[PDB]
């Protein structure tokens, strides 16, 4: 007699721990930082994770025999101990491409992170990285435009793009919003944006905003001779409301909209990205809620995975962190996933948290956006970290300028161009950056005023999300 | 409290909630037709065609609102245009029920000014009908 | 009065208002907050209040064009956490004006958007939210709710019984419908697509929907009881999600499902509105919740994610089991089960309810207990949940030695025996084993299930402690 | 006609008593979706008044309990039941749940009795879009009849709905909610007869007309005047019934008067005498207040209706022998006898405000 | 392995997977209604109206989701509002089953706070029913 | 409490003078004139009953639900100074009674049938308290005062308008001629008379077109935003 159905519970490791498995080039791979409960072997814990994110449950089912489990099962194929940790392991799981719905980030997440994080038999679990194979990548529409197309459409080259969140976050009327946007754009900023939480509210309804912002956009563009835009927020409570807002932006002829992809969700985001592709709108992605998921070292999903997922779902910009601003993210960690966001091919590099070589098979790159608590003195560091292919956003850093939005824009634009020029001339921005900024202050009163106000302002704290 | 029975308690529109009409009561109704100048007519249907049904709606899109099969019955001869003699109506009742002893038969009257049936009630049900209650068995 | 003064000042100067009397229309948030060394709790609470409402890192002149007093979030109270040297509960009040009507997406974007990533804090966990009646009333809410669901299904007097088809992935559409039919005909009210069963090379969704419809109608005709199977509308795009919901509508089947966190609140609210307008029950799977809600120090507690689902819309939501393979303590679960089902829930910190919650007649959501449960857990499940729950046995049905129909029958017998014992005055905590053993005497199906899973328990140290 | 002039400082009070709508203007309106004759023809109901019933309590019932009450009402001999005017879509009962359960009830009672049954499903809503959504659901359930509160929803929405009903074969019951705000006082406002003419033009198959004997005001002679204006093709001036103008309807279909509000079995003879056959008589409390429940309640009202109709047809004077006809029917009908006992002493007699 | 029979194995919702309730078991369920302050009620249906069906859907567009015929049964008298005497409920069971000896009869109870039926089970099936199995003939 | 068939006074269920109104209740102030021999309490209760849950006789179906939860409540009765037979009756309606975002439904309950009751001689609704939790269910005005001023770019004075006359009888072209002449002289707006819709003398689309021409002519001539 052959292998038959035997009812009852057996160890997951008998089926789902396959340390001699040779991964296929179409497999989706996951690196899980796993903290087992006392008395649970790492092999059984890795196997439970692999099982319950793919084909298996807590007890033996007869229906396995109708199909081929060998063909479909997730496989824990490797377990590394974590250095400095007594009870932490990196468990590597391989998922056959057959397990996933084509073009669906939602479905990939549902398998890989759906249930396993709540299992009693583990104390903590963090998804560190994912290997998305070319064969799966090719199933996605991807970003509506990407970096090269965006620069071409905007006619903007040779420097970082400059942006700005309008403040206060909430409480401004539609007309005062468009007033601030006008004054920001006309001083030298390429973009302004709705705050992530600015949708449609009693103090300002979205369509009133869209219209005044359009007037502001076109006024600054005519005035400066440079293409201007403002990320109008299409984030909404339903897909139908989200689409109406995208439609209005299309009918106003404006360049760019935004979406909060994690609070709106992947399903709506992928829809909106497809709409943007079909109607030629740039799509700025805000990562609101990410740090709920990605802050802690021991549990959640590292941002690099959330960034990869955004690239697949679709977005022309995605916030990356600043290193030096008010929000957490270390320079080396950021540089890792910036390469993952922008580049075609990124080799494994554990020193930057890249657990897998990633091949994007020509999917366009996403513009990283550096934003949050940054000002003119941060400019050299920002240009040094990112290079030209980023958007740098100064909200408080513009609307907090003692002379107003236009002088505030101009100071940030002067600081960007001075640092870019110095970089091009061979200057070391890490060492000469303060000198570059002080030199520019001599011919730029706007910059001088900004430097004076934020001279002492730094954000330096112990990093939680260490590698 | 008495309970109205849901079992074999089919009705027949006007007058079916009263005790069965006597010959004198039917005659009084015929006198009422004649007194008002209305046009008497008899209609009849076999048991399977007696009650409203939905079978034709299998052929429909979403257009079944106020469509029912079995509203139309079969006309006994023609409507008795110009009839002013109640005995003539009673004779046609006898004639119709004799030709179709196993049919449901109803007496109707038309008003040609309103162009609508202006009265109607069952005058015969087949002796094999088992889907109705006598007046004292309608509640339990 | 007062000129614009450029520059950085403490958040606490504007956003720490310890004498503020909360308004009955305010949204309130309870944040478990772990400040960096050298950051006072008051400044940390104020920073959270500021950066989830109206404020940024430096003073902006545009504040003067509006009324910050009217719009600002307010840290109005800070409690120390007993047993913790560096943990505080910061209470934040948000004017109703800050929020888009009917948008859970917008509420989350403000309250949990950026603040969890601030350098000045080490950890932040949202423990509870007070959703005022005036905000609750802006939401369509659940397509149907518990009462309407029971009325549509004609099912009363016991928990509902469900079952996830296994293996999770790898079955063909026809084998899926075969398994569904065999499960439903044995006494289960529902079966379901696994959360990750959407549309895949081994089984395309429309093939599954059709075979499952055949199975549902066969089992219903066979048993004389209304049957259903949660067909998964979860998809990559809103357009695909809607196509799937439309097909279910056109097949005349009772119920679909959605993974609300992996699909997202925007898609979920859309789907719930579609279900309301077309009379479909909507089962909600909480896939990904434990990424967010597992750890005590950081994230968002599930009770908040449950309130958000009730607002966004769902007829069922998974609640945990206490005794199964996935974590959730009995007392914690009982707290948010009340928050899911009831019209009015009083503050009760012993169950982690930080705020009195008034749902102002928004329909209740059916809790679903699922994951690693079997026949011996039945008494405990019935004791915990009472009748208004769905209990799901995937492995606990398809792992039965005699197959799906006997597996379903065993679970149904166990449920009805426990319900009967409960109704007769028996104590299920004490007499549950005896109730199950008595039922084994006349039920060979139950006896077979009892024998297989007799020794099986899931007992581990709880991470998400109150 | 009534837009600004009632507010003029130079007058103390103004009341529109009557309007002469000429054939040339009447001909511009679609009018009632069906009218009395077509309605009777679609329902296959002839030779007696129709019987209806508003479900009670007004608000607070669940969709399932609504359908339960409807089935029990319809199965006992009522032709129709209805949503109360203010039953639209609420937290205790959402409309689509109601529509579905009510459809079940309608089809159960129809199969049980062998008579066509209906329940006026309320399409009244906050927006035209919601209103139409509800009409569409009724069409797709294949049910006979919907209702609209034409004054609180308004003439623009009402005309649209009447046109929809014409194009889709739905009967349209009209509730006159809010009329008495406008039509009660003798010195100021608009008389109901004008509101009834306007409804006929806008479109309605049924319209509430008053009872004379029930809980709401409207004198017999005043009612008979506008009942003629609602049903007939040509109504001569008759100031003794408040008819200021001769009204020619140029073949616009008639509207079925609906007598409803505070009536019970003992009122039956008077109602039949006032209205004749072409009316719907509605007993909400007069059905759901029966000691034995809805079906016995329905049977009592049905028996009373048929007994009076039969006595009328036989030459009996209902105006003068109504009690005897009812008392005779009590001898073979325990349901009627129970209703007669409960409501024997109940009358509504007050000084009339809206005098001619 | 025993095989669950698909043939003549119709069920009846709550408690139909248990052995048939004894009079003492029924009385215990009635005591539970009374102890909780719920409203007892009896419902009944002839055999043809007992199980869920689809016949009315012939009249529908694509709106049959969660529509079934035969969910509603016929109410025996009225719900027993204010009943605190279990013997009163037991006497109505006797009265209902005596008046309708060939009907299906179920006992239900309503909660007016939730506004939902809160319990229910079959108390009588007609003696002519052949479409069900003994507990020990459910599997072969 | 079981079901007792028959008529009883409305005041037994619907007059609740010790009720504490809830902050989500809709409140109504009715100027009420009872018929002779009808006590104010019974008259107020009848208004409360028949605009919410009750009818003229006791219905068994009340027991299936919770009347306490749903019933309208006459909770206060004030005598009107100067009046021998007028009272202000105060009624409280639970928020659950109302369809969200529907003014139609709110009016249908509160003013639907009660004004026609024989037991009263007159009734006037004086005021309504619309609670925040109900207000929030409504979309409300398309724009409102601030947004209107902002869209028009008009600040610091009243806006000025004007109805074209004669009310009816002008052709579409004459209408636009009159509109242009008005607007260019300094009025911000002109308007169709209320009864100007679409008529044999002037069809709406002809007027819309000629008026558009006039709006744009006056706006170009004056440099101020114009509308009609
Ligand atoms: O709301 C804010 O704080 C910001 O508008 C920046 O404001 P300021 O420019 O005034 O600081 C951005 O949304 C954050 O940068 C988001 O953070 P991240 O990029 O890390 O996702
Ligand atoms: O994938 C699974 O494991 C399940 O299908 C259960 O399978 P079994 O019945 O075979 O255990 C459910 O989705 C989990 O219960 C979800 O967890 P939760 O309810 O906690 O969200
Ligand atoms: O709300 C009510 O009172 C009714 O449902 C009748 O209830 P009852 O049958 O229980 O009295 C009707 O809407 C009124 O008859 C309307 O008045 P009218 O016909 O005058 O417009
Ligand atoms: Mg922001
Ligand atoms: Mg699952
Ligand atoms: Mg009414
Ligand atoms: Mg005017």
């Amino acid at each position: 007699a052959g292998a038959g159905f035997k009812a009852g519970v057996k160890d997951y490791r008998l089926t789902y721990y396959t340390p001699d498995y040779v991964v296929r080039d179409t497999d989706i791979l996951a690196a899980f930082r796993m903290t087992p409960q006392p008395g649970v072997p790492p092999e059984e814990c890795g196997a439970a994770v692999a099982a319950e994110s793919s084909t298996g449950t807590w007890t033996t089912v007869w229906t396995d025999g109708l199909t081929s489990l060998d063909r479909y099962k997730g496989r824990c194929y490797d377990i590394e101990p974590v250095p400095g940790e007594d009870n932490q392991y990196i468990a590597y799981v391989a998922y056959p491409i057959d397990l996933f719905e084509e073009g669906s980030v939602t479905n990939m997440f549902t398998s890989i992170v759906g249930n396993v994080f709540g299992f009693k038999a583990l104390r903590a679990l963090r998804l560190e990285d994912l290997r998305i194979p070319p064969a799966y990548v090719k199933t996605f529409v991807g970003p509506p435009h990407g970096i090269q197309v965006e620069r071409d459409k905007l006619n903007k080259y040779g420097r970082g793009l400059l942006g700005c969140t309008i403040k206060p976050k909430l409480g401004l009327s539609a007309k005062n919003y468009g007033r601030a946007v006008y004054e920001c754009l006309r001083g030298g900023l390429d973009f302004t944006k709705d705050d992530e939480n600015v949708n449609s509210q009693p103090f300002m309804r979205w369509r009133d905003r869209f219209l005044f912002v359009a007037e502001a956009i076109y006024k600054a563009q005519a005035e400066t001779g440079e293409v201007k835009g403002h990320y109008l927020n299409a984030t909404a409570g339903t897909c139908e409301e989200m689409m109406k807002r995208a439609v209005c932006a299309k009918e106003l002829g404006v360049p760019i909209i935004m979406h909060d992809y994690l609070t709106g969700g992947f399903t709506a985001n992928t829809s909106l990205a497809i709409y943007c592709r079909d109607n030629g709108l740039l799509l700025h992605i805000h990562r609101a809620m990410h740090a709920v998921i990605d802050r802690q070292r021991n549990h959640g999903i590292h941002f690099r995975v959330l960034a990869k997922a955004l690239r697949m779902s679709g977005g022309d910009h995605l916030h990356s962190g600043t290193a030096v601003g008010k929000l957490e993210g270390e320079r080396e960690v950021i540089l890792g996933f910036v390469d993952l966001m922008r580049d075609d091919y990124v080799e494994k590099d554990r020193s930057r948290g890249i657990y897998f070589t990633q091949d994007w098979c020509s999917m366009p790159g996403v513009m990283p956006v550096a934003s949050g608590g940054i000002h003119v003195w941060h400019m050299p560091a920002l240009v040094e970290i990112f290079g030209d292919d980023a958007c740098l956003q100064f909200g408080g850093g513009t609307l907090g300028h003692p002379w107003g939005n236009a002088p505030g824009a101009a100071a940030n634009r002067v600081a960007l161009e001075a640092c870019t020029q110095a970089r091009n001339e061979g200057r070391d921005l890490a060492r000469e950056g303060g000198d570059v900024i002080r030199s520019a202050c001599k011919w730029s009163p706007e910059l001088a005023a900004a430097c004076e106000v934020w001279k002492e302002i730094k954000f330096e704290f112990d990093t939680i999300d260490k590698l | 409290m008495m309970v109205w029975t849901p079992v074999n308690n089919k009705m027949f529109e006007t007058f079916s909630y009263l005790p069965p009409l006597t010959d004198e009561q039917i005659a009084a109704q015929v006198d009422y037709i004649v007194a008002n100048g209305w046009i008497p007519c008899l209609e009849f249907a076999e048991a399977d065609k007696a009650y409203v049904s939905n079978e034709s709606a299998i052929r429909f899109g979403s257009v079944s609102c106020l469509y029912y099969d079995n509203r139309y019955w079969t006309m006994w001869k023609l409507p008795m245009f110009g009839c002013r003699d109640p005995m003539q109506v009673l004779r046609e009742i006898v004639a119709c029920t004799k030709a179709f002893p196993d049919a449901y038969v109803r007496l109707v009257a038309f008003d040609n000014q309103k162009q609508v049936q202006i009265m109607g009630f069952l005058v015969q049900r087949p002796k094999t009908a088992r889907d109705f209650q006598p007046a004292n068995k309608r509640s339990v």
